[PDB]
RNA sequence: AGCUCUUUCUCGAUUCUGUGGGUGGUGGUGCAUGGCCGUUCUUAGUUGGUGGAGCGAUUUGUCUGGUUAAUUCCGAUAACGAACGAGACUCUGGCAUGCUAACUAGUUACGCGACCCCCGAGCGGUCGGCGUCCCCCAACUUCUUAGAGGGACAAGUGGCGUUCAGCCACCCGAGAUUGAGCAAUAACAGGUCUGUGAUGCCCUUAGAUGUCGGGGCUGCACGCGCGCUACACUGACUGGCUCAGCGUGUGCCUACCCUACGCCGGCAGGCGCGGGUAACCCGUUGAACCCCAUUCGUGAUGGGGAUCGGGGAUUGCAAUUAUU
């Protein structure tokens, strides 16, 4: 068989994310289902703004923290082993991964 | 049993706190974090909120 | 299909893309003639390139432009830049270099940035004023 | 002229009048009383105005895939003077625009569009294009 | 702290079998998810546990308004007695490993 | 409120009663304390090694001069060679018809017919024409996107200056300085016990200083600070041109989302739907200034919208002391 498969990956520090994606992409085609290679999605900037005190009298000073979510997907078509294989290596830090069957 | 002992807690300041510290004041409710600002300052590193600019 | 280039123009917020392809020749913006445009006072600003370089030229070419972004003046500057850059991009692949240089000359001379994008862009406001350089108010005591 | 060809003010001005002559549009009996927007200071000076809005809307729809009253309320909606507070948007009435949308249907200028929102009909598309030409034709000036 | 002679057994008996307990620091939810043959929330459970701890028998950790309850050795004997149960007892450790 | 009482059932050894002992506190002290934080300070400040100079603590280095945003550099100098803050460093944003790519992003351009209008031309078939829709075994990455790439080094040149460090003009071109974040040595009776299950001691602790019903915090001759809105014809008005961007959402630590579209209502709003864990949907955020065809006409008037009266509705169990 062949099954149309979508892998989404969402996570943070870049250079790791980028080379997880690299790897899914390169082994994907390399034994060529041929992807639909990493679609980089606009990275999401969570912003929090607070006064630096806990608690106030003082030049009003402000701090803003971010948390930057990065998303990608990659489109595979196959089956059995190369599915659960290609997902599961490609594993470790900091990396959410979801795989979706097809259509709806 | 004591029908006596509660009045609505559904909404307002009184309906929420700090998952960290009980405080019903200065509460960060964005992104569902629900931490008071004083605490959030101390835990923003372990949550994944880092200073960049 | 035919000889054709694409170009763009950029002021403030509001980019303007030009597709400049061989045609009868008569110069439309988003979907209406370059004769409507209005803001209007400005309207010459967008005529400006054509006059600078002789109304003819555009007779071997069809011109269309789309602007999204910026605001009303912002847009005008972008579209005009896109059009002049367009015409020059076109003489560079199809006509000859001396002609295009002649055109960059007339524009660049009198100018308005027509072929070069103005840098100037928002500076971020900093806590303690509602502007970037504006600082709130103080009373001392 | 496509309607796109004619300037918005003259187009609307001509069509609105044409509607007036036709004599069959239909008109919430009110229209004498109504402001047209809570934001509004006074009603419309031209008590005759129902026609102008209709023309404006017909033209507004023809341009775009499909539109509905909320959008119109906002379009008509101007800035409202909070008084002590700073001014803010306030999308303009919904009865007038709705009635306008319902009435236009009667003429067939517009029809319910798929997935919500009213769209121009080919009957209307034809009608607007026709007046558009008449306006273009009138004169130069 | 206070309470029933039945609820107390529910608490002690579950504690003896689980060897651990958790309760969010709320006195209102009255009921707690998991176990709870329902009757209580921190209170009866918190108070009973708090009393159990003061006499030893259990060590309590607060952090994050949950209070995590850990049964102690001396305590195992004590609940052994309350339950009266079969010597070798054998609560929420038994185990394998590696 | 079975709180208290009358009446007499009920639970069943938990509790009660006594002793000793805890426990909470938005109780007090920041002038008893951690942390965090303001301030000196983003100022140019700070120090060691090794030597020289002194019995010694110490001193020179770390300076007359020039130069610099900066103890930044040059030079001179009994010092030489370094580190700390500054800087470099990191982040954000512009210049890349280059890079590698994209149906959860678009564009070209078909195939494009259709809707299809006639808008002009044609008598019409047919041609040129702006959009929507078709979606395709079309093509693309230009706009869009996010990753990697390069660009600025005051680079060249010319004046000036110890002819140095630098300064100024000029070219390519994004021009030397886009804008933040990061902050030393050492201090303060700066602020914080009401952020802290951080915390001492103290105080209190059943007739509580630990919760519900109700009010204050919102009581008005007067002063102050931050602001908002104004004083009009660059305007106030009515019709009409008309473009955006940072960001945001439900399916949630315990009750609940963003809302396009039909209808009713002058409004306020009411009501029926249907999509959307979202680059898909709300939202080509069709914003507002503004631009404009009118009116007003220099009258506190149409500038201004205070105060008050009546009334409609929304949130909530509850709005009276107006939530709005």
């Amino acid at each position: 068989a062949i099954h149309r498969i979508r892998i989404t990956l969402t996570s943070r520090n870049v250079k790791s994310l980028e080379k997880v994606c690299a790897d899914l992409i390169r082994g994907a085609k390399e034994k060529n289902l041929k992807v639909k290679g990493p679609v980089r999605m606009p990275t999401k900037t969570l912003r929090i703004t607070t006064r630096k005190t806990p608690c106030g009298e003082g030049s009003k000073t402000w701090d803003r923290f971010q948390m930057r979510i990065h998303k990608r997907l990659i489109d595979l078509h196959s089956p059995s082993e190369i599915v659960k294989q290609i997902t599961s290596i490609s594993i470790e830090p900091g990396v959410e991964v979801e795989v979706t069957i097809a259509d709806a | 049993q004591q029908l006596y002992w509660s009045h609505p807690r559904k909404f307002g300041q009184g309906s929420r706190s700090c998952r960290v510290c009980s405080n019903r004041h200065g509460l960060i409710r964005k992104y569902g974090l629900n931490m008071c600002r004083q605490c959030f300052r101390q835990y923003a590193k372990d949550i994944g909120f880092i200073k960049l600019d | 299909p035919l000889q054709s280039v694409q170009v763009f123009g950029r002021k403030k917020t509001a980019t303007a893309v030009a597709h400049c392809k061989r045609g009868n020749g008569l110069i439309k913006v988003n979907g209406r003639p370059l004769e409507m445009i209005e803001p209007r006072t400005l309207q010459y600003k967008l005529l400006e390139p054509v006059l600078l370089l002789g109304k003819e030229r555009f007779a071997g070419v069809d011109i269309r432009v789309r602007v999204k972004g910026g605001g009303h003046v912002a847009q005008i500057y972008a579209i005009r830049q896109s059009i002049s850059k367009a015409l020059v991009a076109y003489y560079q692949k199809y006509v000859d270099e001396a002609s295009k240089k002649e055109i960059k000359d007339i524009l660049i001379q009198y100018d308005r940035t027509l072929l070069v994008a103005d840098p100037r862009r928002c500076e971020s406001k900093k806590f303690g004023g509602p502007g970037a350089r504006a600082r709130y108010q103080k009373s001392y005591r | 002229v496509t309607v796109k060809d004619v300037n918005q003010q003259e187009f609307v001005r001509a069509l609105a009048a044409f509607l007036k002559k036709s004599g069959k549009l239909k008109v919430p009996e009110w229209v004498d009383t109504v402001k047209l927007a809570k934001h509004k200071e006074l009603a419309p000076y031209d008590e005759n105005w129902f026609y102008t809005r209709a023309a404006s809307t017909a033209r507004h729809l023809y341009l775009r895939g499909g539109a509905g009253v909320g959008s119109m309320t906002k379009i008509y909606g101007g800035r409202q003077r909070n008084g002590v507070m700073p001014s803010h948007f306030s999308r303009g009435s919904k009865s007038v625009a709705r009635r306008v949308l319902q009435a236009l249907e009667g003429l067939k200028m517009v029809e319910k569009d798929q997935d919500w929102g009213r769209k121009l009909t080919p009957q209307g598309q034809r009608d607007l294009d026709r007046i558009a030409g008449q306006v273009a034709a009138a004169k130069k000036k | 702290m206070l309470m029933p002679k039945k609820n107390r057994i529910a608490i002690y008996e579950l504690l003896f079998k689980e060897g651990v307990m958790v309760a969010k620091k709320d006195v209102h939810m009255p009921k707690h998810p998991e176990l709870a043959d329902k009757n209580v929330p921190n209170l009866h459970v918190m108070k009973a546990m708090q009393s159990l701890k003061s006499r030893g028998y259990v060590k309590e950790q607060f952090a994050w308004r949950h209070f995590y309850w850990y049964l102690t050795n001396e305590g195992i004997q004590y609940l052994r007695d309350y339950l009266h149960l079969p010597p070798e007892i054998v609560p929420a450790t038994l185990r394998r490993s590696r």
